[PDB]
């Protein structure tokens, strides 16, 4: 479950990098896709981090 | 004729179809913008030298 928040987390910042690169690309609308599929990983982040802290 | 240009209209049906196929690509697309980007700036330094 460690490796899962591990794996969730880089790919949260990979979408933050992309998110990064559709403002100085002015396509706020590709920002706000990318925003998206960092909450859904965020937000399953706190979950694993909560299944983390049980185990 | 006019049932054979209603045909050709199946050829720009066609095209069409390819253009909205490629469309899929947009989100994707950024990293053309950086990659054609990068090779003009080294292609500069390869010029300049």
């Amino acid at each position: 479950t460690e490796q899962r928040l591990n794996q969730d987390t880089q790919e949260a910042k990979k979408w933050e990098d992309r998110a990064k690169l559709a403002l100085t690309n002015g396509e706020e609308n590709l920002a706000r896709e990318a925003l998206a599929r960092k909450k859904s990983l965020t937000d399953t982040a706190a979950a694993y981090q909560t299944q983390l802290a049980q185990q | 004729f006019e049932r054979m240009e209603n045909k050709v209209l199946d050829m720009e049906a066609t095209s069409q179809a390819a253009g909205e196929l490629a469309g899929f690509g947009i989100e994707n697309q950024f990293a053309q913008l950086e990659a054609s980007s990068g090779v003009e700036d080294e292609l500069a330094a390869l010029k300049a030298s």
